């Protein structure tokens, strides 16, 4: 067959989001969240900190 | 003799009676009420209308409680500094005055 | 970077300049007992557009613990949709109102 | 506007084609219930930030 | 859209404004009931307030929802309020205030630039009306339209502390206020003032006209006084307690003075020498259509 | 196997407050 | 008797004033219900007993 598509998992898009810390802000409490909920809302949290 | 003792026998009788003489914990320790209008420590309210009685003004002791605290260390380390200037000339200041 | 007057009024007509804007929102409040600053604190250069165009979110931090600090900036509500598959399978976003 | 012509042109032949990759069905029990509301039983291992 | 009631938008069981006393709802004029005052040898005498400024801030075009409501209420009440003469909020109102203009201002506060259409929002003529004279709160800081932070507050004090007759003379006592009150009170005041929705009364007071307008002043004068009491403890030069036969009374000492104090303090809110212009500018603006 | 008492009471952890150069708010 | 002044007296001069500890916010979902509904959002990591 002719490779006419690039066959591929997990898919990066066009846009994505860029992100400025300032690095002196930290709440000093710290969130316990179930390690699913890590595991799916995680990569949010880590870059949105 | 036993006046310190708050909690007695914590093992069951046959998986649900009380042994005879086993003492749960009085219901202060665990009331946590809430700071009168002026501060002082409160046990909640017994009845819906009245008011709860301060935890001072009775002897029951009760192990849980609002403490209010900074959030974090009050000393940041900014201590103040001053600008210090001497009087120009030593005679021509004015003592008089008060 | 450091753009004197100079290379701005003689910049070559079609090169790209590139300049930087502070985004000092997150600046934290002064000592009270810091020295006082006797001089002032002065800008020349300024954009004739909006600039933050591609800016989404601003300043993630709270201010008192409750009320939102001036200028931050909320996701708009389109970062969130995934809504469906139109009846051709064209992406569409969610319904507004329900009819 | 050259960079333009490349962004049209790279999207205009993008030939991916997206195959499913390492899933995840939690129980609902382990996951707080937000993430209940929005996750749909399963979701790629590799959600990327939303 | 929501269509504005003869009566202003306060009308609306949605806008009332409510204050926590010990913790307890109550309207503010049941908090201005306890308020007691001690006069003194000095004497407020409110002076003309000067015409506002004609000159709006350009309105030019910005990114984002800008939250002039937040914006507005944390200037004048919120703890140790920031950027509060940052311009692109204003912008935006008088952009608010051109004639046919796609933004809108909605029950939540926010401006939109699009026509969004889910979310509920003020009528546009009224909003203009709003917009026409509070966009001028985007020149606080500017040297030329600065107001005067000290003679305006005599006004604060006659529409806080003034009896009838002490207000139809138009001077009065400095006075002392003093009241019963529970640790914080200052503060948890004006907690419950900042959540106010106070654009309703913003907008009721601009766009309505005649016996309706009149009858608003009558009825929302509690509301007007009580963000000024927020406002004069912000500038009181001093604020303490007595205990008074295990009562506590708070008093602060003097309304109607500013004291252009600006460093913080454990009592009350306290103004930077910019939410001091701003303040001022919001209260000339604000009498100036107090008093027509 | 002979039966043994024993006792424990709640320990002591009051650190002295510590100094942190991080900030929580604007 | 001595020791009950020293009591008072060390009760007299007690010149503590505390600062937040550690703290942890967990999620409702990780606490058993009843432990929900004592929890107020957060608390400090060193709970003593109650």
């Amino acid at each position: 067959l002719s490779d006419d598509f690039k066959q591929i998992s997990d898919p990066k898009g066009y846009l994505t989001y860029s992100v400025k810390y300032e690095d002196q802000f930290t709440k000093k409490d710290k969130l316990r969240a179930s390690e699913a909920d890590d595991r799916i809302v995680g990569p949010t949290v880590n870059l949105f900190k | 003799i036993s006046v310190a003792r708050s909690m007695r026998a914590i093992v069951n009788h046959n998986e649900v009676d009380r042994p005879r003489g086993a003492v749960a914990p009085s219901s202060y320790e665990m009331d946590t009420g809430t700071l009168s209008r002026n501060g002082d420590l409160l046990y909640s309210p017994v009845a819906n209308g009245q008011v709860g009685i301060p935890k001072l003004e009775v002897d029951h002791i009760s192990f849980s409680n609002v403490v209010s605290m900074m959030t974090a260390n009050i000393r940041t380390g900014d201590d103040m500094a001053v600008e210090r200037v001497n009087p120009d000339d030593v005679r021509a200041i004015n003592i008089r005055n008060a | 970077q450091h753009v004197d007057a100079e290379s701005i009024m003689t910049a070559p007509k079609g090169k790209l300049f590139h300049l930087q804007f502070m985004d000092g929102l997150l600046r934290p409040e002064p000592s009270a007992f810091d020295p006082p600053a006797s001089g002032e604190d002065m800008r020349l250069i300024y954009p004739l557009q909006p600039i933050s165009v591609a800016r989404s979110m601003r300043a993630i931090v709270n201010h008192n613990e409750v009320d939102r600090p001036r200028g931050a900036v909320a996701p708009s509500s389109y970062e969130m949709d995934t809504g469906t598959l139109s009846r051709n399978g064209d992406l569409l976003y969610s319904p507004v109102a329900n009819g | 506007v050259s960079g333009l012509l490349m962004v049209l042109f790279k999207v205009m032949t993008d030939n991916r084609l997206v195959i499913v990759g390492e899933t995840t069905t939690p129980m609902s029990n382990t996951l707080s219930t937000v993430v209940n509301n929005v996750l749909r039983t399963t979701y790629h291992n590799n959600v990327g930030v939303n | 859209m929501l269509q504005q009631p003869t009566g202003g938008y306060t009308t609306l069981e949605q806008f009332a404004f409510t204050i926590r006393n010990d913790g307890t709802n109550a309207t503010p004029t049941q908090f201005l009931q306890l308020l007691s005052y001690e006069a003194t040898e000095n004497e407020l005498v409110k002076k003309t307030i000067p015409t506002p400024e004609t000159h709006l801030p350009s309105a030019r075009n910005v990114p984002g929802n800008v939250y002039i409501e937040d914006a507005i209420t944390q200037a004048l009440f919120g703890i140790s309020a920031q950027n509060v003469n940052a311009h692109g909020y204003f912008s935006r109102l008088s952009a608010l205030a051109l004639p046919n203009t796609s933004a809108r201002l909605g029950l939540d506060g926010v401006i939109y630039n699009s026509e969004t259409i889910n979310i509920p929002f003020y009528d546009p003529a009224a909003v203009a009306n709003f917009a026409a004279t509070y966009a001028k709160l985007g020149n606080a800081s500017t040297p030329r339209y600065r107001a005067d932070m000290i003679d305006i507050y005599a006004h604060v004090g006659l529409e806080l502390a003034g009896t009838d007759a002490e207000r139809a003379a138009g001077v009065m006592p400095v006075k002392r206020a003093k009241f019963d009150s529970w640790e914080g009170s200052l503060i948890s005041l004006s907690r419950d003032v900042v959540n106010w929705k106070i654009l309703a009364f913003l907008i009721d007071l601009c766009s309505l006209e005649g016996e309706a307008l009149r009858a608003f002043k009558t009825r929302n004068r509690d509301v007007f006084r009580m963000m000024l009491f927020i406002m004069s403890t912000a500038v009181a030069a001093n604020v303490v307690n007595r205990k008074v036969t295990k009562r506590v009374d708070r008093v602060l000492e003097y309304i109607g003075v500013n004291s252009m104090r600006t460093a913080g303090r454990t009592a009350t809110i306290t103004y930077d020498l910019s939410r001091h212009e701003f303040a001022a500018k919001f209260l000339q603006l604000t009498f100036t259509r107090w008093n027509a | 196997k002979i039966a043994t008492a024993s006792s424990a009471r709640q320990a002591d952890v009051e650190k002295p407050a510590d100094v942190t150069f991080t900030i929580e708010n604007v």
